[PDB]
């Protein structure tokens, strides 16, 4: 199966920083992370501390100090299929598939306050929250 | 089974009136409820153009309610079924295809349906015959007769059009916003040619089609500060620097071809090389580009050196991505696409079939040629009157400015185009 | 069950036995293929290959004709021929049994139609126009016709060819062409040929506009090579007598803009519905033109041209048209008809159902598009 | 196996002979003993040949004792044997096509045996080849020379024939038996056309059989009281009522065609139609009528009215029981049937091949259209001599009287034939 | 495992349904074809039919596309289209995958062809010469190119236009053609067309010899239809002013005599390789130039003539031929090339890459077979 866009956009991204500390530095500020994914996060804290220490673009040396666990991640990450020249708007594209991701998650609390007026015949209230959701996923794509 | 049907097209189609009230009018225009394959579909149209009718805002809350005061709510799936039609349209503005798509396959039930009728009566009735053969001619007709045509547009509106035009080619005042041509006479029309644009310049073989870009290209060039890139297909670099050259310093062409030159008529020469050399022109006479390379090529152009205008001598030469009818498509597409990430002009000539003869050029003409009509934003034809050394430059189509016949003077002897 | 008479066949090829003058009258009604058992349709063409010989026909020379292409025995053998010919006790109804065998044969074809119909509607998806467009010509096809049978007495047809001699219709706007048509009648079918510049566009052009401008008639024109635009200013050019080059180039004196206003007030209450989609279907010709009527009036349907629109379908299909709006219809084409009119420019008619065939003589200035009396 | 063969046929003959002793000449001359199959009959052939041979009446009682006293009664099955060939023959005076079966037959077998023959001879005499060779060619010739051909029509009889034609050519006198065409010269040698006749007219285009036909047509209905039934089929009911009255009233046909009047030309007019509108004339102007409706229609009218003449503006247009060989000779037999039926005269146009110029019309023109030859009672061709305004009208065929040429003069101008 | 990859695939086809805009790029880098996978190139292609319609591409119109064609289920559902449309995160660097998908495509299509020429190295056995032929051609029709990517500026192409009219090459022995040349250069592919006695071959042999008697290059001449003989026999002939009559019809006057002496043993001194054997093939022009080159020196290649060696091939691989050694090709032609010139008489030239392009003229001889000045 296929991964979804946000998690395929961490994955890039970060396959493009263990071999760019150009671009490790750009994701420091523009995301925290505040990666989605744990082990996303894990090896961005890895990636980050590379350069913070002095170390440049070397895939080598990264995945020798990473914990062993996490190791299987970036030695599959480091062999992705990427142009080492990321583009102006494809960092915009990952970043923000990756900064409003939470935001597509904050959705499913509405979901179910739907879902539940529906349960409980209460009709309007679960259209009107149906009509919140549209404008919030308008304000995403 | 089984019967034609898109149901991710009626889903797009309510989906869009969800996102767009405006949606439901293209909607409700192309379809009736009944086209819907699916009962839920129709009870959910049913439902939207009842609100609609009585100037209600039509949304997920009107037709939720609407549907539940009809008792069909649950029937159709809920509101979270409202839901999910809003996340099954991928562009609202696209609803017209969606619709025609489900209007299809509903054409497309009722002649399964009245074909299958027929066949039935012919075993059951049999009887009359007579008769039978009639109403089978009768129903089959009914059968196209159903799909959304028209409208006539009529002739008021045309007339507003009609003069309203008259209007922008009289109120012709006068500043030019994009690339100056050189002939003022154009420039009222065009103003001159601006950024983005794709202009196309079809004109029959020998009617000057080639030496009319030749002209402009030089004209912004040596006017202007701005670089040309020429994309010269049929002919080398050397052979249009020739002919260029010819135009510059008024050297009879003719006179070139066979040596002969007035000691006068070289010190010409010297001068339209001097002048000619400050120009920013480039050419590449590579016989048959792709439009990768064209791009690649005026994108590295650019960002070197900078770049106004692109001019390709003929379309029909170019090669496709491959190793003709769609073929031409796609590279007028692509052009369409040059001219707006270089934010410049391009001049893609264009050769006319041989209809203009059958007959004053048209958009027909370009039209068993196309789809280059949609893309480009400026369609011009060269025709020539006495086929007075005079040539007529018919401006068919402009996105934003007036339609008409700007005219020009031809110089066999310079191979150039002169002001009136 | 596919609809057939087993008895009615029987009856044919046995009446055939009994009376060999009997294969005339089955002959002219019938075709081999008609039969629905092979065995009957076998016998029948073997009884048509004999009389073309032409033999006589009966048992002896039939089966040899057969056993000779090697079918005697698929048919059943001398027995089932004897059979055939033992069981007819009269020949004089041959007709009444072929008759029946005919229709059977008919309604066959008709269920075989329709099911492809229907079947294709199913496999080709992919193609909806060009699904209804020949569902409606394979239906078409079925049906033969016929010509019910009425000759015309001579004293009728005199009456019309007297009064065929020395403006019942719509008046075209031109005296001398209205004399030999007088004018353009309902639900004819008018075709107009020329070859290159003389120019078709113009006269049909012309012919629509005084039409809406001097009858409350409502016309429908359908050009597929100029736009409407392009065709309304060749319109109010010939209008108000204007000077095309001035239109086009910008650039109008003042007895142009008082001669436009004219053109385009007298153009107004006109009286002119135009379609200038490319590529046209005569269906998408039949739907706008009969919502049209139904909603406003009409009517009198131009069309420019019909090689842009296999022409014998189109045309016939042309002819349903103008007989299903009662209105009359005039199509263009380039070098089944009710009037044929071929093109100082002389118009020769060379087929016209009820009026006089001759020919008229118009002028044409080139400056303004306009065709003018004498 | 297994040999080509006819018991059927076989039964045919041997029944006819029966039947009809005279069956029996047109057997022997295309059969002998040997050409049957089956050795019973043979046996019975050569019973009835001998009995023939001695002058005695061949019939059951004779053949019976002759077989009885050559003692092949028993073996060929005995009298009762006799019974079910005379009841195995459908009809007599068919007994030459039986013949021909049965001869065909025996000929395949002769072709089959002699090839087998040389075959065999192949893998034996091994040997010569040079003989083979010769004897296999003389062999396979033997077998064509066999069939029952013949013979040539001696001068002498022809002669005769010639002779016999000429006496009545002169002998032509002078009564109108059949329906008057109102051509004196012709009416002489046909008398005129008759009841239940078919009559083919046929001529090259420009030649004038459509005038021809028309101006018979207009003569039997304006002169005598009968009722004339015409078919136009390439030309409408207006546009050939103009040309009988041009012919009518002596009006010039090219000024009508131009509106041109003189004013006493209209007086002209007028007494045309006054005398033309008391004619019995019915026009059908149907584009391609099959037969049947032909028939129908003049069925319907000759019981409604009556009927005297049926003329249909020529064949060839005329289609056939399907939706062009053997499809013409179908609507040629039911053309004559149509005459038997409404014992009406028949009058087809027919066009001619364009065999005359490879060479004066004749038989094998239509012959390459036939079997239009054989149905038509009377066959006709219009020839011109000088493609003198005079037309010649070449009576090639005729069941009941003489064949040569009758002679009219054409007038253009009104498009008739008038007498000489 | 052939070259491929799913993952730029699947980016395209994703990036499509991201923004439609995106089409366009990948559109001019590829075809339906070079997807390694049928259900993408399934799905290009519905994408490709939807843009030329020319209606928006996205889910739904791409998915009732497929479907119509009967092809939905086949390239994995709606579920599989989502499933790309939802895995791609941009749409920045389609044409990035794009020429990923078309590279595995070349070597793919590399790999085909070299595969079918090892195959038919075993089966046809029996044709080596047309099999080496055609495995050249073969390869070559691989690789496209492409044009890198200069632009020539006007400062540049007017310096060789101004000196491109007012001998850097090889001397033909005619001034006035030396001019409009100046003269046979380097690697330049020379097509001499003309028509019946001219004559073509008295015009190649005339250049041959005044290279190889007045420069100390060597030439290599191809006769395919007189023999090295033939082609002697004319040289000193016109060499040394001897009619041909008298050489041919043995008796010779003593003016012949001297004037023969004379002629071989100016024509000894060259600097002249004949080849006239029948049909050759131009690989084997090729080994015996290349081993004249490495052995000898050269060159000048003269060739009578190029249909005796489908056309487009031998051109082709002549050019190559004309830039592997650096030495100018003239092949004559009866009625990519670098300079055509066709045929008192008119020397005609349509095309030259650096040179004039202009006519020259020239006197012919007939009794000597010679070409000389004015």
């Amino acid at each position: 199966k296929l991964l979804p866009a946000f998690q395929n956009a961490e994955r890039l991204l970060l396959a493009h920083m263990m071999r760019s500390r150009d671009v490790a530095l750009v994701v420091q500020e523009r995301i925290g992370g505040r990666f989605n994914i744990e082990e996303h996060r894990a090896l961005a804290a890895y990636i980050y501390a590379f350069y913070e220490e002095g170390h440049e673009a070397d895939p080598g040396a990264l995945i020798s100090r990473i914990p062993g666990e996490l190791q299987p991640l970036a030695s599959e990450l480091s062999l992705l299929l990427i142009a080492d020249d990321v583009s102006e708007q494809e960092l915009e594209d990952y970043i923000r598939h990756v900064l409003n991701r939470p935001k597509w998650l904050m959705l499913k609390v509405k979901e179910q306050e739907k879902t539940e007026a529906e349960r409980r015949k209460d009709f309007l209230t679960a259209a009107r929250i149906a009509k919140e959701m549209i404008e919030m996923k308008k304000m995403l794509s | 089974r089984i019967p034609p049907q898109s149901i991710e097209a009626e889903q797009a189609v309510l989906g869009a009136v969800f996102l767009d009230p405006a949606a439901l009018v293209p909607a409700s225009e192309i379809l009736i409820p009944e086209d819907f394959y699916r009962a839920a579909h129709q009870k959910i149209f049913h439902a939207m153009l009842r609100v609609a009718d009585r100037g209600e805002p039509v949304d997920l809350v009107t037709v939720t309610a609407e549907l539940a005061a009809s008792e069909q709510l649950e029937e159709i799936g809920g509101v979270s079924y409202l839901s999910e039609l809003a996340d099954a349209v991928p562009t609202a503005a696209n609803v017209e295809y969606y619709a025609r798509i489900v209007e299809e396959k509903s054409v497309l039930r009722r002649l399964i349906r009245t074909a299958t009728s027929i066949a039935q009566d012919g075993y059951t009735r049999e009887d009359e015959i007579d008769v039978l053969l009639d109403e089978a001619d009768r129903k089959i007709m009914e059968v196209s007769q159903r799909k959304h045509s028209g409208a006539f547009k009529n002739i008021k509106d045309i007339l507003v059009q009609t003069y309203d035009n008259i209007e922008m080619l009289h109120n012709r005042d006068g500043e030019i916003t994009g690339i100056p041509t050189g002939f003022t006479e154009l420039d009222r029309m065009t103003s001159g040619f601006q950024r983005s644009d794709l202009i196309i310049v079809a004109a029959r073989p020998s009617v000057g089609k080639t030496a009319f870009a030749l002209n402009i290209a030089q004209n912004v060039a040596t006017k202007t500060n701005e670089n040309v890139a020429i994309f010269s297909l049929e002919m080398s670099a050397q052979q249009l620097v020739m002919r260029m050259l010819c135009a510059e310093g008024n050297i009879n062409a003719q006179n070139l071809r066979t040596g002969k030159l007035t000691p006068e008529d070289w010190g010409k020469l010297t001068m339209a090389m001097g002048s000619l050399s400050n120009a920013g022109i480039y050419i590449d006479d590579t016989p048959s580009i792709r439009v990768s390379d064209i791009r690649a090529k005026c994108r590295r152009l650019k960002q070197e050196s900078g770049l106004g205008m692109i001019v390709i001598d003929y379309l029909q030469l170019i090669q496709g991505s491959g190793r003709r009818q769609q073929e031409v498509s796609e590279i007028s597409r692509s052009l369409k696409a040059l001219a707006r990430e270089l934010e410049v002009p391009v001049i893609a000539l264009s050769q006319l079939s041989r209809s203009v003869e059958q007959r004053r050029p048209m958009m027909s003409d370009i039209r068993e040629s196309g789809s280059i009509e949609q893309d480009a934003d400026i369609v011009a034809f060269l025709y020539r009157d006495d086929y007075k050394n005079i040539i007529e430059i018919i401006i068919a189509k402009q996105r934003n400015g007036p339609v008409g016949t700007v005219q020009l003077a031809f110089i066999k002897e310079y191979n150039k185009f002169v002001n009136l």
